[PDB]
């Protein structure tokens, strides 16, 4: 018993956009549908109940349909706030009953803006250093689309070794964000001139650097 | 009308989970509903488990027998909470657990997923607790805290207390290959209010009872 | 009709979680000396203190006729709508792509029949294999529970007769 | 609107009485979502009500439509009232009656 969504759909701002829903006759094909709208990793919210009556602050672009046993979400108008998961839901007779969501669909917004990522590059403190360790880190910020390249560096020549990197993960600004950390001992920063965190983004180089 | 959501937050494999949610908020109103529960695991898709009506007793589990023989759901009226046990946890078990309500206002369709808590996280693990540590990231102007070496997630972070929240950034914690997280909160503020206001992050690990401040 | 099979139309235990379905009983119906009702249609009134409007569908997949039966409750007072439906102002609509029709509860004094001021109308319909039923309501409606796919023989009928079998 | 029958010969007139599927439709299509349709002759005389509902989608439409008639005879006059949902009479049918005509069904041809 399951509801099925497309994986993902996308469309450029101004226009509608549908997504399906496709159950079986004892659910959809029995009973009303409800949509569910989603930012990533937080609670989700009501779109649609009752097939289409709008919960009180809801904006009228949002409309649903159910036929057969089949539903649709309308989005019309497409804004920027929209990028999101869709999920259709539908309550389903067989068994003693139960509720059912779809699989959800990935939803987004084209032809927006790129943008550079701000880069800040903190060094320990005392603290960290008197407990016996030392851990640098970069944080990058506000970047678009979601791909990025980090480089770390001792003065001049590379270092790999004690480097983790977060994959990018939306903000809800729909801007990007990552951090990439490197740990090293209290002697290895304490010996070189200066550690460097470099990122690259659609062939772009930004870079900080500190001194102990 | 609000819910909190609240349980262990790590949970050994084949334990008894029990999430309670906490009805908050008066209502003079001539409605019933139900509570469900829901859980999503990370980047996946929203599963339903069990209901249970306000007025009236009944209730429903999902017929998915991977979970109809595992899991309960009860309420106490008198304390405003229903409560999910969930038997024989796995780590497949790992996800964010939600309740939600269905408002029934008369002659309106059925408020199906009204009003959800926030959700919590649960994680199944044989890993042991672990408090972090706590380093504060010196210095428009930018400041922060760095958060070391804790299990499970999540952490929670705040400035002076929650008076301070313009211009701040917590980011997505990082999963070190040790098997621990840490992550950084930053803030951004006016470039000459450096000693001319003190800057305190908070933090509370609730995994370990760990609540830590510390002045930048 | 030659022959029909008997099926849950819309599962009593199943069908309708936001509605009440264990109160539609009555002395006028008793059985074993207790208030009862029929076997084949399930009287749903509100659920603590709400009656939210319900829909709900049955499509015909049985490639025969489905013959449908339901029933709209005319209670006696405006205390008893509220009591049972909540909703003064209600109604039940009921459309097939055939049978098409919007009804309405009017709340009245009758002569008490089967002591009951309060009447109810029972309705069929013949829904064709491959329609779809839809029950709109916000009280009033007495749910099919059990429907019957029909046979259609001929030169069959009904006789009224004291001979027997 | 009123049509008196000035034509000496009965006059069919066929209108319709539109019901469309969400109140939303109603709105746009006759902003009164509390509206009705109203027809009175000598003879005919019925009031109908739009009863907005959820059918199945017949030729891609939850709407529906009823279709009516009637025979205004000779002197009398129809009148149609309306706050949305009716379907106007454009050209109407001055009747000349015959006998012993009929219907058939045939696919002989002619
Ligand atoms: C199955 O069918 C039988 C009919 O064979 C039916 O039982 C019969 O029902 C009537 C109504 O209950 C009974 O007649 C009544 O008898 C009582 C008690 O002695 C009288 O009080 C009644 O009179 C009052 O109510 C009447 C109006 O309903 C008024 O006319 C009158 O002035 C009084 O106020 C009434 O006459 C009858 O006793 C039985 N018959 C038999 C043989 O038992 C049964 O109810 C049906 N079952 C179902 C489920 O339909
Ligand atoms: C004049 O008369 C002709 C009938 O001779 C009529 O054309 C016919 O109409 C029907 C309906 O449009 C057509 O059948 C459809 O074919 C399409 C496309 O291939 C199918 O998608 C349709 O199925 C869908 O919709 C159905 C319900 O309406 C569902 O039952 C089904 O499950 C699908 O959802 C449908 O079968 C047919 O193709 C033509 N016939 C011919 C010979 O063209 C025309 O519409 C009439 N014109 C007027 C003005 O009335």
């Amino acid at each position: 018993p399951v509801l099925t969504q497309p994986p993902s759909a996308s469309g450029t701002p101004g226009q509608r956009v549908t997504i399906s829903c496709s159950g079986s006759s004892s659910n959809i094909g029995s009973n009303t549908v409800s949509w569910y709208q989603q930012v990533p990793g937080t609670a989700p919210k009501l779109l649609i109940y009752g097939n289409n009556e709008r919960p009180s602050g809801v904006p009228d672009r949002f409309s649903g349909s159910k036929s057969a046993t089949s539903a649709s979400l309308a989005i019309s108008g497409l804004q920027s706030e929209d990028e999101a998961d869709y999920y259709c839901a539908a309550w389903d007779d067989s068994l003693n009953g139960f509720w059912v969501f779809g699989g959800g669909t990935k939803l987004t917004v084209l032809g927006q803006p790129k943008a550079a990522p701000s880069v800040t590059l903190f060094p320990p403190s005392s603290e960290e250093l008197q407990a016996n360790k030392a851990t640098l880190v970069c944080l990058i910020s506000d970047f678009y689309p979601g791909a990025v390249t980090v480089a770390w560096k001792a003065d001049s020549s590379p270092v790999k070794a004690g480097v983790e990197t977060t994959t990018p993960s939306k903000q809800s600004n729909n801007k990007y964000a990552a951090s990439s950390y490197l740990s090293l001992t209290p002697e290895q920063w304490k010996s070189h001139k200066s550690y460097s965190c470099q990122v690259t983004h659609e062939g772009s180089t930004v870079e900080k650097t500190v001194a102990p | 009308v609000q819910l909190v959501e609240s349980g262990p937050a790590l949970v050994k494999p084949t334990q008894t989970l029990t999430l309670t949610c906490s009805f908050s908020g008066f209502s003079l109103s001539t409605s019933g509903m139900s509570v469900s529960w829901i859980r999503q695991p990370p980047g996946k898709a929203l599963e339903w488990l069990a209901l249970i009506d306000w007025d009236d007793d009944t209730y429903y589990i999902t017929y998915s027998s991977s979970l109809k023989t595992r899991l309960t759901i009860s309420k106490d009226t008198s304390k405003s909470q229903v409560v999910l046990t969930m038997t024989n946890m796995d780590p497949v078990d790992t996800a964010t657990y939600y309740c939600a309500r269905t408002l029934r206002v008369s002659g309106d369709y059925v408020r199906d997923f009204d009003l959800w808590g926030r959700g919590t996280l649960v994680t199944v693990s044989s890993a042991s607790t672990k408090g972090p540590s706590v380093f504060p990231l010196a210095p428009t102007a930018a400041l922060g805290c760095l958060v070391k070496d804790y299990f499970p997630e999540p952490v929670t972070v705040s400035w002076n207390s929650g008076a301070l929240t313009s211009g701040v950034h917590t980011f997505p914690a990082v999963l070190q290959s040790s098997g621990l997280y840490s992550l950084s909160s930053v803030v951004t503020v006016p470039s000459s209010s450096l000693g001319t206001q003190t800057y305190i992050c908070n933090v509370n690990h609730k995994p370990s009872n760990t609540k830590v401040d510390k002045r930048v | 009709v030659s022959s029909f099979e008997k099926f849950e139309i819309f599962p009593k235990t199943s069908s309708w979680p936001n509605h009440e379905t264990t109160k539609g009983v009555t002395a006028a119906c008793s059985y074993a000396g207790a208030s009862s009702f029929y076997r084949n249609l399930l009287w749903l009134t509100k659920k603590g203190s709400s009656y939210p409007k319900l829909s709900k569908s049955y499509v015909n997949n049985k490639g025969k006729e489905v013959l449908v039966l339901w029933g709209v409750h005319h209670p006696p007072t405006g205390t008893d709508q509220q009591s049972l439906y909540q909703n003064a102002d209600a109604y039940v609509s009921v459309g097939s792509s055939k049978y098409n029709r919007r009804f309405t509860p009017e709340i009245a004094a009758r002569p008490k029949v089967r002591d009951q001021a309060g009447r109810m109308n029972y309705y069929w319909t013949l829904l064709e294999p491959g329609d779809t039923i839809t029950f709109e309501a916000t009280g009033n409606l007495i749910a099919p529970w059990y429907a019957f796919a029909l046979n259609r023989g001929s030169g069959s009928g009904i006789i009224t007769s004291d001979a027997p079998v």
